[PDB]
Parts: structure tokens; C-alpha cells; sequence
């Protein structure tokens, strides 16, 4: 159930240890420690971040991201 | 087998306090992110408060910041919710939910909150 | 056995902690936290991942991998 | 010293439902993924089921996902598939297996399923 | 259901000394960085000093370099703060804070320290 | 509140196990492990970091950080 | 001792969480979780490995290495 | 301090089997990747067989691939080696050591293996 | 004290799980984990380290370091 | 709080032997890599050894390799040195240290080691 599908705005580290990232307009954070490093790299690679949850709309972190290259 | 036990639900009159309790077994407790996520009656689900396996890194909803205040023991495997300053806008089926909230499978049946006159 | 020789199409974290990766059109996991990284700098500096497992039908799991920079 | 047991097959008839245990020792299972993987007869081995050390996290092959259900009990040592609404083709010998099951090394001598 | 209970604060004559002890629970403390920050009234909040777990490595302010000395017992679960030769420009809220305290929600109701 | 907005001028790794970076001419440390490939990534690709924090003053501890590719 | 020097000619995560390298022919293989991201570093940046083992023969099993750029 | 104390080995003929294991004392053994290396009087270090903390991934030398078989008791704190069906190319000093070998100050003081007959 | 400053020649994964550096003819190790993936991009990307210890001398331990790219 | 206490020292012959022993308190010691540096008179601090928390990873000087052995008791707190086979060159206040040695702070007050005839 695809959430946001885009290039990383930005990210954020937080206070709690959790991982923000704005992907199309949309924050969407993640208390998962293995995504902090893919999602920064994705972020400065320009990758194409697909990320899917069932609660989309409930202000519900994430934990489920699809990384894709550029292309061009 | 996973459950999750909410309790400490009920009837309150609007101001007032609640706290709600999670017992939770089958798998390691320790190793997972906590939060709280409510269902109001007619509107889809609000995820509410979050807290790190530690229990010292909180997150809560801009809608109960302040009011509610969300604990953890990894010694007793609960998880709490201190709801106080109760408005009627928190009436709502209250669901422990393991991880972010993202799942309902991760979910255990909800304890009913009925704030009213 | 060789299930998959190719560049990674894509990679995903899942839920449950898990890595997956689809390599020559087929999607393979693993539970490997290490794998993690590395898969990921494969699929970016475009290596040629190698899939060993026993269970070679998509979507079995995976653990033993090969990595050769392009050419 | 690493030893998996299963046990809990048979011959059971189509739609019918069957539990699979298998009990492990000779390493610490609390601390290890683990998985069910079916090896039919003329066929090649097909990975089934899988759960995560946390305990929560469940992965299901396409082909039973819905009538499967896999589960753990690290005080017991024993890792359990829930084979409900059976169908033929699942008619074959059950492995049960440290990891992900990409290597042989890992599965124990496995328990016969006859769906017929 | 984290708490830290800041102590041994109150009035003293410059020049004096005072021993503050932060009494953290709900959490395991030998697990995290802490540290003390102050909070001069009318001014912003002060980074005063930090100490990792293990408690060899300890980080102060240039203010308070010299005057002041963290320590934690891992073993009683506080963490302590020794000002000597105090200065009035010292006179304020000393608060006790999980991590860096760079965030206000890591901080304990804080002692209060006055210095004239 | 936001300390500093910048691109890391240098990183240093303290005796202590923390992580120093100076950010528009303000130092700011961190006792987070998992920032410190974070914020070296960060000083090397070139990224406007912005460091938020309750203590402002050089010197001051930080736990919270946003991260901007440059432009 | 000098095992190999040379250029990362591949990498492989093996079923064990070791990983080898076959550097100048000869594969040698590492326990060490610190050294996978480093040796993944070194193969792809083109580093030239010294790998040092009191045990040459390939397959032998190493944790000692040097990194040079080309 | 730390310490390996290799035991099991002795005079084999050619197709015996043999037990040996290494206790090991000093150190959180449970934390530490063990092998076993051999060294034959004219020849250089041969690195034998390798085992990962918690003893489910084990690694083999082509020569002994399936006639050995490394284990370890973690509640023991031991490290054994079985070696079924052996040659007298098997003949060596065998050590027991902490990683994966390569570092001789990690190895313990050998137990010698010889596998001779009449001839 | 500085003891070297300099872009690193080498670098080294030690027996003993430690790293060394060699920084303007001298070489330093040091027992910091999270100090490992810092000191080879820093010697991959061409960073100017500055050594900082009590004990100068080539072969002394040390743990304070500070990075600064190349320019 | 923190402290380390150095002793064996003393006047031994050339070619004698010492067992130096260091007693670390106020820290959790099992957690650190510790060290040995000397301080000869006349001379700068020498890094002499190193051992890594567990006791299993070692490091020695060139000028001490095969004659000193550097250990832990991680249960009593205790960092040892034994050294064998003295040269007249190893006279000198051997302080014990925290980490690498390269923080003079985290060193103890010495033990003094003296080898002539």
C-alpha cells in the first residue's frame, strides 16, 4: 500500500532515535536503526523511494521502503 | 503465541484521568518500538504515541501532546498510557499496537475510553 | 546454486526486518543484517550480485552472495 | 550437535489440516531465524514459511499464504507450521531449517506430507 | 516510566562548594550518555557538563571547566555534580538530562542553586 | 530550535566516543553512534546540515539533526 | 606474512557470515564484521589489499589487512 | 589469563578416528569465531576447519571436507574436532585457535596427530 | 597534542582488532570501532586527518582525531 | 571516583623479572582497552603495551616485544604486566592506563621500576 513514491527531500535524525524523510511533500518517520544509513544514501544518490504501509493515514511510522536508481 | 492485553479503560467524565495497560507476551518485548493507536467511532485510525525499546525516546500526536504520556517496562513486558485532561475528541477504541502502528495484525483488541457528561 | 547472476533492479526493506532484492527479474531475501548495506552499495555502484541457495524459486530465501564490480 | 526433529505429518485427505513441530537443539534457538521448506517428490526445494528472532515478523511463500501460519516457542525449542485447507500439491516431505533454508547443511531429516 | 530526581542544591556563599545527585529510574541508566545543564533565569539554557556510560569520558563547559567534576555509579543509578569555588554567575535551575540535553523533555524537575 | 544551518566545515571523533562537528562556525557535539557516518556522509557529499537543539551556544550537545543535499 | 597483494577481484557473504575475497587468485575468507563493509569499500574503489596470514595457502582463513588507494 | 588446551590426539592408523578437543579458559569463549589449524614437520601451517559463535556455521579445508567435523560447547567451553578416516597426509600438530587462525600468538600449544602403520 | 596532520597513506585492520593509520610517515592505531569506517573514507575521499594524543611517538595509541576535506 | 593503582615495582637486577599489577576502580573496567606507558627520566612517555577489553587482542613496543606480556583479570579489576629478561633501558615510572595511553588524565601515579647492578 504505497504511501509516497519519490526523491528524498531531506531527512531528519531525531531526539528518540527515529529517522525522518520528506518524500512527496509527506513526512514519514521510521524507528528502524538499518534504514537511517539506506535512506541517507538514498537521499544523496537520488533514488526513487517507494514507501508502503497498511495505516497510511494515521500518523503511523513506516518500516517497508522500496529503493530504486535514477534513471538519467 | 503474540498478544497483546490492553485494560484500565472505561468511563470518564470529561477532565479527568485514565491509564491504560498493555500486557504483552509471546514474543521479545525489549526488541520492539511501542505505540498506542486509537480508532474513534465513524473516523479511520489515529495513531496517537510512540515510544523506543529503551523507554526514554517518546513520540507523541500534536493532538495529545501534553496530555498523554506513554511508558514502558521491559521487566514486566507493559506498556502504559497516562491519558489526563481528558476532552470528549478522545472517545475512542484504544489499540497496543507493536511497532509504528502501520499494522492491525500487530494489534490486540482494543480497551474502550467513553469520555462524557 | 546459482539462482540469479545480475545487476540488482531493486532493493526493499521489509517489515519484518528482511532485505529484499530482485536480481534478473526474480525476488530473493534474507534475514542477513549485514547483507543489508552491502546489497544496497551493489544495486548503487552497479555490481554483479551472484544468488546461491538451495531454494531457487522466486521469492525463496537467500544468505550466500557474490559481488563483481561492473565491466 | 545441532539437531532439528520434526514431526506431525502423515497422510491427511484435501481440505483437511495437519501441524507440523519441530523441536530443536544443539544451539541457542532463541537466537536464530527460522524457516519451513517442502521439497515435493521430481520437484526442486521450495522455501514455505519463515519468522523473525522478535518473534512478530512472519514471511509466507505465495503458493500457501493464507492457509499457513508459522510460529515459535523459544521456551519449548519448537518451531511450528499450522497447514490448514490442504491441497495435493503440497504433498511433500517437510524440512525444517535454521535461517532463511538456502543451504541443506541447515534442515533437519524431514516429515512426510500426503495430501490425496 | 522514566524519572530523575535532582538534590543537594540550595544557598551558598561564593567561593563555597555544593554536590549535586540526580537519582535516575525507569530506565537503564548505565545504558546512556547523561549530562547537566543549567538554566539562568531570564537568560536561555547552559550546557554545563556531559559524561559517557562507563563514566571515564567526561565533556565540560569553558565556564564551568575546572570548578566542576560529573561522575556516575552505574551501581546506584546516579549522577553527580561537584562545584567548587563557586561564582555568582552560577545562580541558576540545575537540571539533570538524559543524553546530550539538548531537548527538554530529557530533563528531571531540576534542584535550585544560589550563589551570594 | 535551530543552532546552526550550514555545511560541516570538520568533523572530529573525542576521546570520550562523541562526535564534534563545526557548523557555521559553531561546535556542537553528539553522543549518538549512529550520527557519526550520518554526519561524515554529510561533510564529504557537501549537505546543508541543521542542528536543533534546546542549548544553542557553541559547544553545546545535540541529538537532533535534518540533513539537505546542496543546490 | 605477505598472503596477497593486489586488487579486489571479488566478494562473497558466505551461508557462515564470513566473507571472502579473492585477491591475486587465492581466496582467503574473515570472521570479522568490521571488515565487510571495509573490504566491500576497498573492491569497489579499486584499493590494493595486502592480506597477511600465517596460513597462505588459499581458502586459509585471515583478519589482517592493508589498504592502499591505486 | 587466556588459555587453550588442546588433548586427543596420539598414535592413529591409517582409516582410525580420532577426538580431539581444545578447552579453553580466560576469555568469553562463546564470543569468539574458533579454528583448528594443522602443522606438518616440513611444511607450513595448514588452516583446517572453522566454526562461527553458537556452532551452526561451520567451515572445511578441501582436504578434510566430510572426514572432519568441527564443534563447540559453549557451556563447556570447548572446541572439538572429529577426525574419522584418516591418512597419514593428516599427520600434523594440530592447534586450536581464537578467530580464524592466522595469528600463531591465538593458537594453543598443539596435540600431536600421526597416522603411520608397518610400512 | 598534534601529532600529525596529514592525508592518510595507509591504513590497516589489525589481528587484534584494532586499525592502524599511517599519517605523514607515522603510524597510529587505535582500539575505537566507530573510528574504522571513519578513518578509510577519510583515506578514500583524500581527507586531511589531524592525529591528536599524549604519546606522540610513531606507534602510540590515540583515539582523538579531526576530519577536513580536501579542497 | 575514577582510579587506578599501580604496584610491583622496584630495584631488580638486569636480566631479572617484575609482575607489575594495576587495580582499577570507579569505572566499569571490563568496558576499556587498557594500557601500559612508561616515562623514563630525561625522556618523553613511551607506549609500552595494550589489551583489549576480553584479554584476547594484545600489543607490545618493538622495544619490549617478547620480553614483556601484558594481561586482565576482568573479574578482579586488575591489569598485569609481566616483565621478563630487564634491560638497564627499562628504568623508568610505568604508569598504567585507560584507553590507548594517549590521555595523561586517565593514567594512575606510576610505579617505579629500577633494573641495575
Amino acid at each position: 500500500a504505497d504511501c509516497a513514491k519519490g526523491k528524498i527531500e531531506f531527512s531528519k535524525y531525531n531526539e528518540d532515535d527515529t529517522f525522518t524523510v520528506k518524500v512527496d511533500g509527506k513526512e514519514y518517520w521510521t524507528s528502524r536503526w538499518n534504514l537511517q544509513p539506506l535512506l541517507q544514501s538514498a537521499q544523496l544518490t537520488g533514488m526513487t523511494v517507494t514507501i508502503k504501509s497498511s495505516t497510511c493515514e494515521s500518523g503511523s511510522g513506516f518500516a517497508e521502503v522500496q529503493f530504486n536508481n535514477d534513471l538519467e | 503465541q503474540v498478544q497483546l492485553q490492553e485494560s484500565g479503560g472505561g468511563l470518564v467524565q470529561p477532565g479527568g484521568s485514565l491509564r491504560l495497560s498493555c500486557a504483552a507476551s509471546g514474543f521479545t518485548f525489549s526488541s520492539y518500538y511501542m505505540s498506542w493507536v486509537r480508532q474513534a467511532p465513524g473516523k479511520g485510525p489515529e495513531w496517537v504515541s510512540g515510544i523506543n525499546t529503551g523507554g526514554v525516546g517518546t513520540r507523541y500526536a500534536d493532538s495529545v501532546k501534553g496530555r498523554f504520556t506513554i511508558s514502558r517496562d521491559n521487566a514486566k513486558n507493559t506498556l502504559y498510557l497516562q491519558m489526563n485532561s481528558l476532552k470528549p475528541e478522545d472517545t475512542a477504541l484504544y489499540y497496543c499496537a507493536i511497532g509504528e502502528g502501520g499494522n492491525r495484525n500487530y494489534w490486540g483488541q482494543g480497551t474502550q475510553v467513553t469520555v462524557s457528561s
